[PDB]
Parts: C-alpha cells; structure tokens; sequence
C-alpha cells in the first residue's frame, strides 16, 4: 500500500 | 458506531516547505483490502496512517486510523492517492480544514 508523508 | 469530527491544522513553514505532520494511505487507485483501519475492506477512502509526535496534526487532534472525508471543501471519499496528496499540499493554503470520521471507541 502506497503512503504519503505530508 | 463511527463519529464525525473536524480537524483544523495550521501547516508548519519549514523554510520553503509546508509540513502537516501526518501520513496517508488509501484512494480508489489503491487496494482497499490492505487497510487495517476500515471495518469494510472495500472502502478505498483516505486514511491517516501516521501522525508525527509534536507535529501540527497531532496537536490539532488528528488520530491514526482517521478517515478523511473532505479537505477545505473538496471531497476526499472518491479520489485517488495523488489527488488527496495534492489537496493537502496546496501551497496557497496555510491551513487545512479536515472533516473526518473515526471509530468512536467508547463503544463497549
Ligand atoms: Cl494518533
Ligand atoms: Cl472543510
Ligand atoms: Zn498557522
């Protein structure tokens, strides 16, 4: 599962 | 069941970067079955997978496992991963007003 840190 | 709440996060201006202090997972372009926070394993919505300690989001109330319904008016239930990523990183907005839902707990 992709994951973005913002 | 699940309760609905709104979180307002003021981004952190680190030099030329704007930080929110949290991570996301989900989106229609992703496999919803690999989501531990959703009761329904078909739900491809956006979820908070991480919340940095002492970060803006943590101080604002964001909690891991929270499902992002909408951001600053824009809907977040039927978007792709990149879309949600772009709607949370719009440089012209110093603040993001999140509408989320979370397993209310207190549900013994
Ligand atoms: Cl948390
Ligand atoms: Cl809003
Ligand atoms: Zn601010």
């Amino acid at each position: 599962r992709r994951e973005s840190a913002i | 069941t699940a309760v609905v709440q709104r979180v307002e996060i003021h981004k952190l201006r680190q030099g030329e970067n704007l930080i929110l202090g949290f991570s996301i997972g989900g989106g229609i372009d992703q496999d919803p079955s690999q989501n531990p926070f959703s009761e329904d394993k078909t739900d491809k919505g956006i979820y908070v997978t991480r919340v940095s300690e002492g970060g803006p989001a943590e101080i604002a109330g964001l909690q891991i496992g929270d499902k992002i319904m909408q951001v600053n008016g824009w809907d977040m239930t039927m978007v792709t991963h990149d879309q949600a990523r772009k709607r949370l990183t719009k440089r012209s907005e110093e603040v993001v007003r999140l509408l989320v839902t979370r397993q209310s707990l207190q549900k013994a």
